[PDB]
């Protein structure tokens, strides 16, 4: 992953 | 002759098909979403995808009736994926009762409800999913199961860091839940 980053949905 | 959409179902993959009530008085048909006007389709779907995002328990409840519970957007997500992602234990149990496919995989990565509940670190939801009977062995398009993915994200979260320390306890619980299924 790109760091801890995980927003496959788009909530940000 | 298009009066209104009075039903829906998914076709092929990431593609809706709707049940048509005609005004002129014939039988109801099914049509490919692209056959009918965009703003007709929009006024039908928009409430659903709005509610899904706000994880609104009761909206979803009344919008259920002739609509396909696993209605999919363009990326193959269903409202179950969105609500798992937002942590709504309720919306998950609601949609579960309605008959939503727990093992549904979206198409932008193969992800499922569990991957989302694990990804956004949603321990309560992960519990509900396992308990409702989701298959925990389902793999995403990298081969990763839900569990493996918690492990993978956990590794990369800065360890002696007071700020991301919250997620830490989070990911651990996710892992506790899922491992209690394998071991
Ligand atoms: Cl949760």
């Amino acid at each position: 992953y790109p760091g801890g980053s995980f927003d496959p949905l788009g909530l940000a | 002759e298009v009066n209104k959409i009075i039903g829906s179902r998914t076709a092929g993959e990431g593609a809706m098909e709707y049940l048509i009530e005609w005004k002129d008085g014939h039988s109801p048909s099914w049509v490919p979403s692209s056959y009918i006007a965009a703003d007709v389709v929009s006024e039908y779907e928009t409430p659903w995808w709005t509610a899904a995002r706000k994880a609104d328990e009761q909206a979803l409840s009344q919008l259920l009736e002739d609509r396909d519970v696993d209605a999919v957007d363009e990326n193959g997500r269903t409202a179950l994926l969105f609500v798992a992602g937002l942590g709504s234990d309720k919306c998950v149990r609601l949609l579960a009762e309605a008959g939503a496919d727990l093992d549904h995989r979206d198409m932008r990565g193969g992800l499922t409800a569990l991957h989302m509940a694990a990804g956004y670190v949603r321990p309560e939801v992960v519990e509900a999913l396992v308990e409702l009977g989701a298959d925990i062995e389902v793999e995403d398009e990298r081969g990763l199961t839900a569990l493996e993915l918690a492990r993978e994200i956990l590794k990369t979260t800065p360890k002696g860091n007071p700020m991301q320390f919250g997620r830490r306890i989070g990911l651990e619980k996710v892992i506790n839940v899922l491992e209690g299924q394998v071991f």
